[PDB]
């Protein structure tokens, strides 16, 4: 998935 | 250059034009680049003077003098800030603000920038002590034309600072607040006001879907992808991350960034000399392709697939891990048709190869990905043809070598290839 | 993050 980084 | 001792002098002498030639000759002090002494005029006990000096208003040069030493105070390190805090300079510095003189207020501005950039809990002070009022004051003209480049340069700093740390994010009221000047910064054309507000932006957008929901309701997203193709690195940098962060939401919030166009920029992204620029362009990719179906498609439509397989091929090793989770999304999202895309751009060698890192994630986030497209392969009972291209490559040498790795989540991937795929 | 004068 999204990855928040 | 004054002492620091003649200084102490000037400024218990309750001579107000000596206390003034003392107060300049600290600022030319803490204006010089070698060695500023900040520490030896915190231990002097000079901080509250020169927040006295700040409502002066009978003497508008002392109030310029002193704010201006307190600017250079509360730009070093945190405890040079908290000093200058603890002095009592936010309310002093907001008052500033109201200023006649455009020099005075704007030093003002500068000083509650260095404070609040300490970190959350100086700009929740900040706010607190309401400077957002009068700051947003200060740009409340029909156009931003009108006031001078350095002041407006200071203002969208400053309020860049009020949207800028995590843990926890500035006050929903006041981003709501701030965001309508925002994004008339965001327009107005000047690089460092659209650089720094592009930063603000960036800020705002780095966090969860709520956050990016706020600006993306600004209609902001078609000025990103129009800095987002900037010439000058300052710009395209903020811009890139902003979008990066916005397609880190929902798949309508992702929508909109491709529907701004923002896709037909990736090429040159891709490819861009700045390491930094091709990491973040990648990383945006993968959360593109970790997207619908017809949002995949998007990507295929725009001929990045074969930038893909570039990056991965040839890149910084940060760069290509973003890119091995670009895959990894793309296949496992991806129609059957669109992994077979994939693989006929010359995705699998490349794959290959990164399997001789020695960075534990990314042999994981490869072996997802071979899944997936032997996932594919099965649907069209095409396996063997799969293996045979994993086998010329040198990737089953890989793949077999990969099964005393010592990590547990490696070695079940690589017998479970070996078993179903080879074997 | 923080700017002198």
């Amino acid at each position: 998935g999204r990855r928040t980084r | 250059n004054w002492s620091v001792e003649d200084i102490v002098k000037g400024i218990n002498s309750n001579n107000l034009e000596s206390q003034l030639q003392a107060t300049q000759a600290a600022r030319k002090l803490l204006s010089r680049e070698k060695q500023p002494p900040i520490d030896n005029i915190i231990r002097a006990g000079l901080i509250p003077k020169f927040v006295s000096f700040l409502g002066k208003t009978d003497c508008s040069p002392i109030q310029f003098e002193s704010a201006w030493a307190l600017t250079n105070i509360a730009s070093g390190t945190s405890e040079q800030t908290k000093a200058v805090v603890d002095g009592g300079a936010i309310p002093a510095f907001i008052s500033l603000l109201a200023s006649p003189h455009a020099h005075i207020s704007e030093q003002a501005v500068w000083a509650l920038g260095n404070i609040a950039g300490d970190g959350s809990a100086f700009r929740d002070l900040v706010i607190k002590h309401g400077a957002i009022d009068p700051l947003l004051a200060l740009l409340a003209v029909p156009d931003l034309s009108t006031l001078a480049c350095g002041y407006l340069r200071n203002l969208t700093w400053t309020l860049s600072n009020l949207c800028r740390n995590k843990n926890p994010a500035p006050p929903l009221d006041a981003v709501e607040q701030i965001l309508p000047t925002l994004v008339r910064l965001l327009h107005h054309n000047d690089p460092e006001v659209l650089a720094d507000s592009c930063w603000a932006i960036s800020y705002l957008t780095d966090g969860p879907n709520e956050r990016i929901e706020m600006v993306v309701k600004k209609g902001v997203v078609p000025q990103l992808v129009k800095l987002l193709g900037a010439t000058e690195l300052p710009i395209v940098t903020p811009a890139l991350r902003a979008i990066g962060n916005i397609v880190t939401g929902t798949d309508e919030q992702t929508q909109k960034v491709i529907d701004a166009g923002a896709l037909a920029v990736f090429p040159s992204l891709l490819t861009n000399p700045k390491t930094n620029i091709q990491k973040e362009a990648t990383w945006t990719m993968s959360n593109i392709t970790a997207g619908r179906q017809d949002q995949i498609q998007q990507v295929v439509n725009h001929g990045l697939v074969p930038f893909l397989v570039g990056v991965l091929s040839k890149a910084d090793f940060k760069t290509q891990k973003e890119a091995a989770w670009a895959i990894t999304n793309y296949t496992s999202g991806g129609t059957v048709e669109q992994i077979v895309y994939l693989v006929h751009c010359g995705i699998i060698e490349p794959l290959m190869n990164l399997l001789s890192a020695k960075d534990t994630k990314i042999i994981q986030v490869i072996l997802d990905a071979i899944s997936n497209i032997f996932q594919a392969a099965e649907k069209l009972g095409e396996t063997e043809k799969l293996s045979i291209m994993i086998e010329e490559c040198g990737g089953l040498d890989k793949i077999e070598a990969l099964q005393r790795h010592e990590n547990e989540s490696v070695y079940k991937a690589s017998l479970n290839l070996i078993e179903k795929y080879f074997s």
